[PDB]
């Protein structure tokens, strides 16, 4: 509604997780930008299928 | 009444309540060249082992591209209506259940019933037209 | 009461730790509205084209000639309004 | 007739005593529970649609610009729309 490595032991799972998160967009990076190409498309798609 | 009343309420309330190989792309490669004298990027693999630095860097250039290509084809943020979508395929569901009945309908109810009747008029016919000739 | 009470009051080591929490949330919500974006396009179109071969579609449905579904409904539809018409007039 | 009547009345009385004291106390708190809970469902309704100390140092600065541009480049409604996937994909099975 309002809306080794020295590190805290709460975190270990962000830290740990992170790079792989950042490998995979990087690689995705084409499609994320064709993906975005498409977003003034969505209303149209929308009707067709209506129809 | 109370109750009633609260029920539409209720709903929307329990709806939200309820082996680093980096291929880096070539238009990133594009950009980090025509950057080169501005982006002081170190290898992403030093010593055989995977710099983290570089690759966060990495990622916060694809992220410029992508807050380029948002602002260009994206600029009021597209929203997918979520209700709109679950409408459309629990009425569509609803089609699929009603041709489903309606074969099942035909099928058990209406050929059964019309198959027996065929079947008793056509014993009916060679039963009585055998006693009259004799002969099949 | 005790909702009441809530929505009146509520409703109404390196320091590094934070901004991966931050970093790694915020690029996994990227990461699935793009995908659903993207599904959504694919979707209409197939959609589109599963209807449109339907209706363009010729078959042997019954007898000796090739139609369409909806030439051969409207074949068997117009048989038996004349089938009825022929009834009213007795 | 008067003995076998009686005895059903007190009955019917004591289950009625048993009632009231309970009903009572919910039907004083109702009014604003229910202009409570309305206004709350309907806000949540509109949400819905070297040295390793250097190393670790260096590695902020980047982050602080990952963080910022994430911030940027997020729609409001990511979340939204990242639900609608499966939504999606089932409508297209069902055609």
């Amino acid at each position: 509604l309002a809306q080794n490595l020295p590190i805290e032991a709460s975190y270990h799972r962000f830290t740990a997780e992170l790079l792989p998160l950042a490998v995979n967009f990087i690689e995705k990076l084409e499609i994320y930008i064709k993906t975005i190409q498409t977003i003034p498309k969505i209303p149209d798609c929308a009707s067709n299928m209506d129809n | 009444q109370m109750l009633k009343e609260m029920e539409k309420e209720v709903d929307v309330v329990d709806a939200v309540v309820r082996n680093a190989t980096l291929n880096i792309p070539n238009l990133l490669i594009s950009r980090i060249e025509s950057e080169m004298h501005r982006l002081q990027m170190d290898n992403v693999y030093e010593a055989g082992k995977v710099n983290l630095i570089t690759v966060v860097q990495l990622l916060n250039e694809a992220l410029k591209l992508v807050s380029g290509e948002r602002s260009l084809y994206d600029c009021k943020g597209v929203r997918l209506d979520l209700q709109y979508l679950h409408g459309k395929a629990k009425f569509e569901s609803e089609v699929l259940t009603r041709l489903r009945n309606m074969r099942h309908k035909i099928k058990r109810e209406d050929l059964v019933s019309i198959e027996k009747i065929i079947a008793d008029r056509e014993r009916e016919w060679e039963r009585k037209w055998e006693k009259i000739l004799g002969k099949c | 009461i005790a909702f009441n009470q809530i929505y009146a009051n509520e409703f109404q080591m390196s320091p590094m730790g934070p901004f991966f929490q931050f970093v790694h949330q915020s690029l996994s919500t990227c990461f699935k509205e793009l995908e659903s974006i993207a599904q959504f396009t694919e979707t209409s179109e197939n959609i589109v084209d599963v209807v449109r071969e339907r209706h363009q579609s010729k078959e042997k449905w019954a007898g000796s000639t090739i139609s369409t579904l909806c030439e051969k409904m409207k074949e068997l539809r117009q048989s038996y309004e004349a089938f009825q018409q022929s009834s009213l007039q007795d | 007739r008067d003995l076998t009547l009686l005895q059903r009345e007190e009955r019917l009385r004591d289950l009625i005593e048993k009632q009231d004291e309970v009903l009572t106390p919910v039907v004083t708190s109702k009014d604003p529970f229910k202009d409570n809970y309305t206004t709350f469902a309907t806000a949540l309704d509109s949400t819905r649609h070297g040295n390793r100390h250097r190393y670790l140092e260096e590695l902020q600065k980047h982050l602080a610009i990952t963080k910022s541009l994430l911030e940027e480049i997020m729609p409001s409604h990511a979340s939204e729309n990242a639900e609608s996937f499966d939504t999606i994909k089932d409508l297209e099975n069902i055609v």
